[PDB]
């Protein structure tokens, strides 16, 4: 379930945080943390956008 | 719209408006923090003095250099340096003026990432540019080709450029420049009984180095002349009124540039660095680099460095072709002058880095754009 990807668009312009983006197939492996975080039963913390 | 040229060197930040000949704001890059206790309440006792204020009140200030060996180590200090050079020195809004900047060769990429992120998030500009210091020095020399020995305060790097192509493999770097000469001058002044241990005293010894030191044309003859006669002794007045007199230390201190075994480095002098840079080039283009030995940086301000440099290369290189040293009088600011040349060009409008390019491609388009 793509809970973290469901981000509303904001109306203003934002400073871009720099990192190195992982590939989607690498993050969605069975023993990665990101697939376990992709579960709907995971504790989704909502940030104040 | 006038651009801004601001060489953020290791030694002194040199900034001013583009299209001009001289930088308006030359000031050393130090952040001074008070080490003692304040008792006098009021009158704007600000906790971190930057630039000329830190130079003037330096007797109660621990001084820190944000740029060490050509690498921006402390970042908040460098942000304070940029804030002082934009808001207090030039007194211009960054959001309405392009800002040219300079950089050392073989730099880390994340350094360029961080400088791009500061120049687009904190100090917002319409456009900016990062260039190699040797390339701008060659541009201010008026020649497209040549080899540049740029010796600043931390880095002495050799860069050969042929027809605008800066050869990457032939670039080398020697970590021996003006601050190391100042530390060695602190070490050898204790033989005469003068002690300089604090960072405030480093500016005094640096001023001694700037005012009195000179490159010997022959080292052993200057040893023989100094040991024989006391004619080359020169006196200097300290800020407290005391007068010292120095002898051979006027030319033992720049001789570290030719003999790094004084401070204990296995590498040879800048001549061997230049020569080994020359053999890394193609054999067709070596002839042009011999006649185009350009210097920049204030560590080349000693008034015996050109003839000694020509002697050292002519000893090193074969004597079949011509050796020539390009040493202009304004090669201290030739980085800034080359930036002012490059900023006001009609072609240079299409190599600017816009905010739209920043928003599309992160702080990472500087790698694929610039060399
Ligand atoms: N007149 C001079 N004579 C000898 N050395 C100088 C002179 N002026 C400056 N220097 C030295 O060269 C350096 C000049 O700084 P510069 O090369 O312009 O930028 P940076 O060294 O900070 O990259 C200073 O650190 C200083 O020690
Ligand atoms: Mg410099």
């Amino acid at each position: 379930v793509p809970s973290h990807r469901r981000v509303n668009p904001p109306t203003l312009r934002m400073k871009k945080l720099n990192w190195q983006k992982l590939p989607s197939n690498v993050a969605r492996e069975h023993n990665s943390m990101w697939a376990s975080l992709s579960s709907p039963d995971a504790e989704a913390v909502e940030p104040d956008f | 719209t006038t651009a801004l040229v601001c060489d953020n060197g290791s030694g002194l930040v040199k900034a001013g408006f583009a299209g001009d000949d001289a930088p308006r704001a030359v000031f050393p890059s130090i952040v001074g923090r008070p080490r003692h206790q304040g008792v006098m309440v009021g009158m704007g006792q600000k906790d971190s003095y930057v630039g000329d204020e830190a130079q003037s009140k330096r007797g109660i200030l621990t001084l820190k250099y944000p740029i060490e060996h050509g690498i921006i180590t402390n970042w908040d200090d460098m942000e304070k340096i940029w804030h002082h050079t934009f808001y207090n020195e030039l007194r211009v809004a960054p959001e309405e003026h392009p800002t040219l900047l300079t950089e050392a060769p073989l730099n880390p990429k994340a350094n360029r990432e961080k400088m791009t992120q500061i120049m687009f998030e904190t100090f917002n500009v319409p456009a900016m540019y990062v260039a190699i210091q040797a390339v701008l020095s060659l541009y201010a020399s008026g020649r497209t080709t040549g080899i540049v020995l740029d010796s600043g305060d931390g880095v002495t790097h050799n860069v050969p450029i042929y027809e605008g192509y800066a050869l990457p493999h032939a670039i080398m770097r020697l970590d021996l420049a003006g601050r190391d000469l100042t530390d060695y001058l602190m070490k050898i002044l204790t033989e005469r009984g003068y002690s300089f241990v604090t960072t405030a005293e480093r500016e005094i010894v640096r001023d001694i180095k700037e005012k009195l030191c000179y490159v010997a044309l022959d080292f052993e003859n200057e040893m023989a002349t100094a040991a024989s006669s006391s004619s080359l002794e020169k006196s200097y007045e300290l800020p407290d009124g005391q007068v010292i007199t120095i002898g051979n230390e006027r030319f033992r201190c720049p001789e570290t540039l030719f003999q790094p075994s004084f401070i204990g480095m296995e590498s040879a002098g800048i001549h061997e660095t230049t020569y080994n840079s020359i053999m890394k080039c193609d054999i067709d283009i070596r002839k042009d680099l011999y006649a185009n030995n350009v210097m920049s940086g204030g560590t080349t301000m000693y008034p015996g460095i050109a003839d000694r440099m020509q002697k050292e290369i002519t000893a090193l290189a074969p004597s079949t072709m011509k050796i020539k040293i390009i040493a202009p009088p304004e090669r201290k600011y030739s980085v800034w002058i080359g930036g002012s040349i490059l900023a006001s060009l009609s072609t240079f409008q299409q190599m600017w880095i816009t905010k739209q390019e920043y928003d599309e491609a992160g702080p990472s388009i500087v790698h694929r754009k610039c060399f």
